[PDB]
DNA sequence: GGCCCCCCCGGC
DNA sequence: TTTCGGGGGGGCC
């Protein structure tokens, strides 16, 4: 077996993959000496998902080859639903593989079940994220952002973030009224994870979907304090960092 | 007593396209196209007995080699074929990877895909499409029109002819010489002559002679075996004189146990291709059929009436 | 079933238990016992018309290959239960697939009547039938050829019931008369076989009902006039007189003669015109249009009965067209 | 050609009211996260940064797809970005809903006179004689139907090295095409 | 009354039934001194139910003589879903009868509800289908059985048991892929009803359905553990024991081509 | 998972 | 267009 991944319990891999499940349907996986790192787009065309584990959220690993996986997310959360939360996961791959084994093992029962899941042929080249000189970079505490874009998606279907001076403006003007939601600058010495900070260079005003930052935010859970980098025109990218690595959403924004 | 033993069509069901006769030129480009590869989505048509599935499991089976277990996704009547079956099951066979030599490709096999409904043929589309360059499909159909036009248009239409006397009647000398089975020359003509180019009726009527009476002979076949009824209709329908009719009527078909509504089916069947008759003969004989058809639907249905048609048809050949 | 097989009806009384009881089909009895003496079991197709024995012979042979317990080791459907495409797909499937549960052996599914099912079923049974032949084998029953789908008929090899022989029924009159303690005259049985017309059910309904109609069965007779008061059919005599005053009297005659013989037992016009034709149909007639005349009208005739009518008007169109038919031949 | 960002969706596809709504639907006023990604080092290629909806196969859309004609044909109406219908049969009842919200384009068999040049390239790059002489009688064979064509000459060079007028008339018996009538 | 079978709570006999009615359609009850024993078949004659309540579950229990009832386990459960969850349930039938009579009785009021299912003429014997000696026998808690079944069902429709040397292996073979579950014996003292025990005479390898499977783990909620014995042409025993008697399935393994 | 409803064929 | 019966495929629950 070239690819031994071992994740220290399953309920990492299981969280991860829950972290953008709901938001697309095929993914595929590069697994080299450096860890593993994943690009996913949408049926739509218009979420990008960017994961990425290092080598330190692995008991063990070891990978001879960069090896490609292709697989489907319906079925891999089906295989690891079976084995219990409490479990060492083993991901094994051996050379030009077409299917991936996992393998959840249980060392107080003893107990050892294998899965193999067929891998799906994925020719889409992933596209090149190259590091973008973004015009506001602002972060905020999972909960807060997931509570505002709850709140505000039942109004309306669509929410324009405004990066200003020492500003942020959710409105989500729609069909129920107009009732928006605004922030500034604020630090804490007592709970440092209550700090919202920004460091706008250019005024900053785009708009998206309700669709897309509710699947976004369903994988708040994963993470305690949320990246929203934001430009004049381009993507917004969603950063959920890891343990070990981290959890990216590019939503490209809407005409105007 | 109670172990069974395989019968003869499954027992000689030709495992490699050498065995299977008939449609010599189709076969010679099956063999070719196993030989090279490169299958194309392809469509084969005919009627029951002839070597279609045979066909396309030889075809799969030396296409594929080790991998046919893998490669191979067969469907049929006694399967679930819905729409939701041809937009998950058979997307995700196609869309899954599996390592096959340089000329080969994977296998979807839909046995009888006349029986499937408009909405999954039409759902296939793209699908053969998109995944063309890793997958292919064989459709086995009796009827082409059932299949619709745009799917025609994405196979190799493969139409097969009905076995002749002479690759029937080659089929049953190597399954007899292979079981060292008696026969007379006789026999094997009226096993021939029932068959009516059917392989699997004539290798199952060999098998029930032999079985049941030992030698085959003309004598012991039509003893297990009858003659096939649309003959006896087709006598006597062209009977010269009214009498001949009833006698035929009354003697072959009547007092054997045919009933009245097969014997007015079969009439009207054999009216229908009768070459030898002007059609609009064939046309009046026709309304006849049918008024006697409709009475013997209503319940009426007795020699009486079957006499009374005869007597309406010898009326118009007149 | 309550209490013994005493308060049963005859059909039901007297059916065939082993495949020896079976007569009138020697050949295919034959045949089927030989295959099932040396394991050479096919898809077996049994064509027939009613009350010949088919279903008793699939029985017996079941009983014959399982024993006493083949209830439980067959899958039998008929017309009572529904047989869908879901039918097929699942019960027949799973019990075609799965071993036996009581003992070990091949399996046996018998689909009685399976000229009422579905061109989509037959059609879902195809592969089904040619899958599982290493451990099951399928049996049909029919009465009409032309409701199964010719790929069903090509995967079954056929055997045709014919309409029971006369000494068939014979022996199976006097096997009858011996159990039930009877005593039937040569023209009884005569008349009994010829109103059978092949079917051991009519014979065995008449034979009940000849039974209860004598006063004293223990030492009563049944002569062809318990037949003819039984079953209300008409005399051969009564049938030659009409005939005859209807081929050489006049009309008022004729007439009078046709409603005095009716009205003597109260017969039934249908059964005077089978009863005329068959007479005629013996005819040497001269001329063909007088039989192509005769058959027309007494089928247009009987065609007009089935629907009700004037009795009066139906009998003397009878004799109209028998004597129009008959001028013909000069 | 135009440098649009393909979006497309096909009969294998559930295009149902329920689904369509809530799929397709926020892409039609959404930019493209792959057309940003791939053309960010191009320049005047706009289109590529948008979207252009391509429906396939609508008239597949069996009970499999409730209410799915009637969303498109709204959409149709309301929507930010080019859409493009594809249909087989425009004049059936079912496609009644379009009847002026789309600009209509008829695609005709095309001639005999079209595609023989094409057929001669295949010929010589296959490694087998075609006849140019037997070439329209195919086309009638397959009723102007260039993918039935090309298999037709896939299937028949597999064993058959010449195309020529002493076996036309059987490949050309072999492969009729049999369409229904229409009233 | 001929038979006199009293339940002190009728919620047993509705878990009881409710144990086996999704799998066969009509049952077969005969009742004699020593309890009540019932057979039923299902459709596809692929799983036999065999249930064999004892005396000792009732609160008194008389039979004269030994009495047939055959029913409709529809029916059954359809009045039974009429009396309630707190009131005592007497089962009463006379010589030969043609109804068998449910009496509700809540002793809190005076309140009598009596239903009268009519029989059917339901003739078969039982065969005591039990063949003497097995190939392995093994006994584990019906949750993790359970547990097995649903998350291999998810992959494929049918399953294969292996029983070899200290293993049993559930393995299942679908579209999407395959999975495999191993489980060794163990011995807990502390907790011995978590224990898994097996007794081994020659290699075993059975194949079954899915469904069936499926529907006979709906047992579980009757005992906590499942017992499972298998052989090579012999149909597999499932059985859960009861308070007083068991309940039993017997499952035809699948043809092997 | 199960009713409940709507739509669509039906010869050879 | 159109008088039952069977099958599929979706919608409440
Ligand atoms: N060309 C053939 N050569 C030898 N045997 C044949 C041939 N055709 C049919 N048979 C025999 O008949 C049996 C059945 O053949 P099939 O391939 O099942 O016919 P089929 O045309 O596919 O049936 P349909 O169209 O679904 S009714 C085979 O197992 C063979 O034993
Ligand atoms: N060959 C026979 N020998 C003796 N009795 C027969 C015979 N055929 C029919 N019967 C009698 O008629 C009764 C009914 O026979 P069946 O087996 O039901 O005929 P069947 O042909 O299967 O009926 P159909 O075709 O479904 S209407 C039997 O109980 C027998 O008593
Ligand atoms: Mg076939
Ligand atoms: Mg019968």
């Amino acid at each position: 077996s070239m690819l031994e991944a071992k994740f220290e319990e399953a309920s990492l891999f299981k969280r991860i993959i829950d972290g953008f499940k709901d938001c697309v349907q095929l993914v595929n996986f590069q697994c080299k000496e450096d860890g593993i790192i994943a690009q996913a787009v949408d049926d739509s065309r218009v979420l990008l998902v960017s994961l990425e584990i290092g080598v330190e959220a692995f008991q063990e690993y070891r990978c001879d080859h960069p090896v490609t996986l292709g697989m489907d997310l319906t079925s891999l959360s089906k295989i690891l639903r079976c084995g219990n939360n409490t479990d060492t996961l083993t991901l094994i791959a051996d050379n030009t593989p077409d299917s991936i084994i996992l393998l959840f093992e249980d060392t107080k029962k003893d107990r050892i079940a294998e899965y193999s899941l067929k891998l799906m042929d994925i020719d889409a080249d992933f596209l090149k994220i190259e590091e973008l000189q973004y015009d506001s970079t602002l972060s905020l505490p999972s909960s807060e952002f997931s509570k505002i874009v709850r709140d505000l998606s039942q109004l309306s279907d669509s929410i324009n973030i405004m990066i200003t001076k020492e500003t942020i403006k959710f409105v989500a003007d729609g069909d129920i009224g107009s009732g928006s939601v605004i922030i500034k600058p604020f630090v804490d010495m007592e709970h440092p994870e209550t700090s919202i900070k920004l460091e706008m260079d250019q005024p900053v005003d785009l708009t998206f979907g309700a669709k897309y930052l509710l699947d976004i935010i369903k994988g708040s859970s994963l993470s305690d304090r949320v990246g929203i980098r934001l430009s004049s025109e381009a993507p917004a990218l969603f950063q959920f960092d890891l343990k070990s690595g981290f959890l990216q959403f590019f939503l490209a924004p809407k005409f105007n | 007593t109670l172990s069974l033993q395989l019968p003869w069509v499954e027992k000689y069901r030709p495992q490699v396209l050498s065995d299977i006769v008939g449609n010599k030129e189709t076969i010679d480009r099956l063999q070719q196209i196993a030989k090279d590869g490169n299958m194309p989505h392809m469509i084969i048509s005919g009627m029951p007995g002839i070597g279609k599935t045979t066909s396309v499991h030889c075809l799969a089976h030396e296409l594929l080699g080790r991998s046919y277990a893998d490669g191979v996704l067969e469907l049929n009547a006694s399967d679930d074929r819905g729409i939701d079956v041809v937009r998950n099951q058979i997307k995700h066979f196609a869309q899954k990877k599996l390592h096959l030599p340089p000329g080969k490709h994977k296998i979807v096999i839909l046995d009888e895909a006349d029986s499937m409904t408009a909405g999954a043929q039409q759902a296939l589309r793209r699908t053969m499409e998109l995944y063309s360059n890793s997958t292919r499909f064989a459709f086995a159909c009796n009827q082409s029109n059932k299949i619709i036009e745009p799917l025609q248009s994405r196979c190799a239409i493969l139409r097969y002819s009905k076995l002749s006397d002479e690759d029937v009647l080659k089929r049953l000398l190597q399954i007899i010489k292979l079981e060292d089975v008696k026969y007379t020359n006789d026999g094997l003509e009226a096993i021939i002559f029932t068959a009516e180019g059917d392989m699997r009726q004539a290798i199952n009527n060999l098998q029930s002679t032999v079985a049941g009476h030992g030698l085959v002979n003309a004598d012991n076949v039509f003893k297990i075996v009858d003659s096939p009824h649309p003959l006896i209709v087709k006598k006597m329908l062209l009977a010269s004189n009214l009498e001949d009719s009833i006698q035929i009527l009354r003697t072959d078909l009547w007092k054997k146990g045919y009933s009245s509504i097969d014997i007015v089916t079969t009439s009207f069947r054999v009216t229908k291709n009768l070459a030898q008759v002007k059609e609009s003969v064939r046309l009046e004989m026709i309304k006849e059929i049918g008024l006697t058809h409709m009475r013997i639907l209503e319940g009426v249905g007795t020699y009486l009436q079957l006499a009374s048609m005869l007597a309406k048809i010898h009326k118009l050949n007149n | 079933e309550k209490r013994s097989k005493e308060n049963l009806p005859w059909v039901e009384k007297y059916r065939p238990e082993t495949l020896d009881e079976v007569y009138g089909q020697n050949e295919v009895i034959t045949t089927v016992r030989k295959f099932v003496d040396e394991g050479k079991l096919p898809h077996l197709l049994f064509y027939g018309p009613p009350g010949t024995g088919k279903t008793s012979t699939i029985v017996a042979l079941a009983r014959e290959i399982y024993g006493k317990n083949y209830s439980n080791m067959v899958l039998e459907l008929n017309a009572s239960d529904d047989r869908g495409i879901d039918v097929v797909r699942n019960q027949i499937k799973d019990f075609a697939s799965t071993r036996q549960i009581f003992s070990k052996g091949f399996k046996l599914i018998i689909l009685d009547e399976a000229d009422a099912m579905t061109n989509a079923a037959q059609n879902a049974l195809r592969r089904v039938i040619e899958r599982y032949t290493k451990n099951t084998r399928f049996c049909v029953l029919a009465n009409y050829a032309h409701k199964l789908t010719p790929a069903l008929l090509s995967r079954c090899t056929r055997f045709r019931f014919q309409p029971l022989p006369q000494e068939a029924i014979e022996r199976r009159i006097a096997n009858v008369l011996v159990h039930e303690k009877l005593k039937l005259s040569p023209n009884a049985e005569k008349a009994l076989i010829e109103l059978s017309n092949g079917d051991m059910r009519r014979v065995l309904n008449v034979l009940q009902s000849c039974k209860a109609t004598l006063d004293n069965p223990d030492e009563d007779e049944i002569s062809d006039d318990v037949i003819y008061e039984c079953c209300g059919a008409p005399r051969p005599s009564d049938l030659k007189a009409v005939l005859k005053s209807i081929l050489e009297d006049d009309w008022g005659t004729a007439h009078y003669t046709l409603n005095k013989v009716r009205s003597a037992k109260g017969l039934a016009l249908i059964d005077l015109i089978e009863g005329i034709v068959k007479i005629l149909e013996d005819y040497e007639l001269q001329n063909e249009e007088t039989r192509v005349h005769l058959l027309t009208k007494l089928a247009d005739i009987e065609y007009s009965i089935s629907k009700g009518g004037n009795d009066q008007i139906q009998g003397s169109a009878v004799i109209g067209a028998i004597k129009a038919s008959f001028e013909n031949e000069t | 050609e135009l440098g649009y960002d393909i979006l497309e969706q096909n009969a294998s596809d559930v295009r149902s009211k329920t689904l369509l709504n809530a799929g397709v639907k926020n892409a039609l006023d959404n930019m493209s996260v792959v057309g940003y990604f791939k053309h960010n080092e191009e320049a005047q290629n706009l289109n590529g940064k948008h979207f252009v909806i391509i429906m396939d196969e609508v008239d597949g859309m069996s009970g499999g797809d409730r209410g799915g004609v009637g969303q498109l044909a709204q959409f149709c109406r309301k929507t930010s970005t080019p859409l493009i219908l594809i249909c087989n049969e425009r004049n059936l009842p079912k496609m009644r809903p379009f009847d002026r919200v789309c600009l209509d384009i008829q695609f005709r068999r095309p001639d005999a006179n079209s595609i023989k040049s094409r057929l001669m390239t295949i010929a010589i790059r296959e490694k087998f004689k075609l006849d140019p002489n037997v070439i329209d009688r195919l086309i009638q064979t397959t009723r102007g139907d260039i993918r039935q064509v090309i298999n037709l000459l896939s299937t028949i060079s597999t064993t058959t090295k010449t195309i020529n007028h002493e076996n036309i008339n059987e490949i050309s018996k072999a492969w009729e095409k049999n369409i229904a009538l229409k009233p």
